[PDB]
């Protein structure tokens, strides 16, 4: 009702805080994830190759 | 060293078929030729006995069994065609 708007507003204050702060330590909060990001796509592109091999061949040729 | 595929009709030639294919052709060259590239003297051959086969498809199903076996026999003439006769020699047999 009103207990969880004011939870929210103290949240959204300490995330104000905490952005505030990475910017000051030139953080980069979010390098993690653009850095799995940009490696699952790489995933990706080996798993394109690699399902090329199994479907050229087959599952008991690849065993 | 063989595989047992049966039921691989020209229809399904089928993974099982061209890895048994494999096996029994074009790697079991490579082991010929392997021990080709790994001997340093033309005194001491090496005399490859190769399962032959009596019946090149007139049986049934078998996949590439009888397309394995046929080109064996190339080896007779590509003894002499090539430059491992004195190295790899055949002796073809036919197993009945």
């Amino acid at each position: 009702a009103a207990l969880d708007a004011l939870t929210a507003e103290n949240k959204k204050l300490a995330k104000q805080q905490l952005e505030v702060l990475a910017r000051y330590l030139q953080v980069d909060l979010n390098k993690g994830a653009k850095s799995f990001i940009k490696e699952k796509e790489a995933s990706a592109v080996l798993q394109k190759e690699l399902d090329l091999w199994e479907a050229e061949h087959g599952e008991f040729y690849a065993k | 060293a063989a595989i047992p595929e049966n039921g691989n009709g020209l229809d399904n030639i089928d993974s099982k078929s061209e890895f048994a294919h494999r096996i029994m052709l074009t790697n079991l060259l490579r082991l010929l030729g392997a021990v080709k590239s790994k001997k340093t003297t033309d005194t001491r051959p090496a005399q490859c006995i190769l399962p032959l086969s009596p019946n090149h498809g007139t049986f049934g199903f078998d996949g590439l069994y009888s397309e394995s076996k046929i080109s064996l026999e190339t080896l007779f003439n590509r003894w002499y065609s090539e430059d491992w006769g004195s190295k790899l020699t055949v002796c073809g047999a036919v197993i009945g």
